[PDB]
């Protein structure tokens, strides 16, 4: 039993697979709701669960993990975690981190990290040697992100004329400036269409903002 | 020679223990569930009792 498994799949198959697991109306909740009572269900048999998540610091010292569920907010199934685990292995904003779990024992409301398995898809023994953003020295890109498919599609040609109008690298600069209504959607599409395509080995995130 | 005096030093003692007794029945059902590697030596202790 794992978080991502009941992260990704629709609200459908939460309904019928808490309409099997013999549960209240779970139709009458929240996603956060749905799988906060089906995960509460399931350690109810006796199983040790496990899950994953982005860690967010709190001004009070204890972190929580949110989930691209809930955009990465506050919810009910947010697995809290001690300051003193961000101490030992060296935790901070934006580590994604996934290991054992379980449900918020008695009296608590969150689910909390027993066992940290994965820092960053990486070993937690090595999490520790990592090297700071701030002091790294920054360059120019070298490496070319080549966007052009080389299918000939139709819309493919808004590729193209990337590679001939503004060429882009690793770690690019880059500003859309454009009117209203003048075809960026269209255009970050493809964008990351084609990045996802040609280079699907660097993660590729996007932000919408209101 | 059979009654004894007890000073301040002493009773502190005492209460001193009758706290630590409380702060001991605490911490033994604290360490109930505490595992290896996922807590300090100081949460489990409070200074409310002593
Ligand atoms: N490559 C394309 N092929 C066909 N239609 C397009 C293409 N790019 C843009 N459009 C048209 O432009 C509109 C895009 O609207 P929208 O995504 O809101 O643009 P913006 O985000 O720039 O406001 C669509 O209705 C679509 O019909
Ligand atoms: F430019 Be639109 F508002 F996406
Ligand atoms: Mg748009």
């Amino acid at each position: 039993m794992n978080l991502t498994e009941l992260k990704n799949t629709p609200v459908s198959e939460l309904i019928t697979l808490g309409e099997n697991m013999g549960l209240e109306n779970l139709a009458r909740m929240r996603k956060q709701d749905i799988i906060f009572a089906i995960l509460k269900q399931h350690a109810k048999s006796g199983e040790d669960i496990f899950g994953d998540g982005v860690l967010e610091i709190l001004q009070d010292g204890f972190g929580f993990l949110r989930s691209a569920d809930s955009s990465y907010l506050a919810g009910p199934d947010d697995i809290y975690v001690s300051p003193s685990q961000i101490r030992r292995f060296n935790l901070r904003t934006g580590d994604t981190i996934s290991g054992k779990i379980r449900p918020p024992k008695e009296g608590e409301r969150y689910f909390a990290l027993l066992k940290v398995n994965e820092v960053n898809f990486d070993k937690p023994e090595n999490a520790r040697n990592k090297i700071l953003f701030e002091n790294l020295t920054p360059l120019h890109a070298n490496s070319r992100l080549r966007m052009e498919r080389g299918n000939g599609s139709t819309e493919d040609l808004t590729a193209r004329v990337l590679d001939l109008a503004s060429p882009i690298g690793r770690g690019q600069r880059g500003l859309i400036v454009a009117p209203p209504k003048a075809g960026k959607t269209m255009l970050l599409q493809n964008i990351a269409q084609s990045i996802a395509y040609n280079h699907p080995d660097c993660v590729l995130m996007v932000l919408l903002i209101d | 020679g059979n009654r004894r005096i007890r000073s301040v030093g002493e009773m502190a003692e005492n209460q001193f223990r009758v706290g630590l007794v409380r702060v001991e029945r605490a911490v033994k059902e604290r360490l109930s569930l505490g595992d290896l590697d996922t807590l300090m030596p100081q949460d489990m202790i409070n200074a409310k009792p002593i």
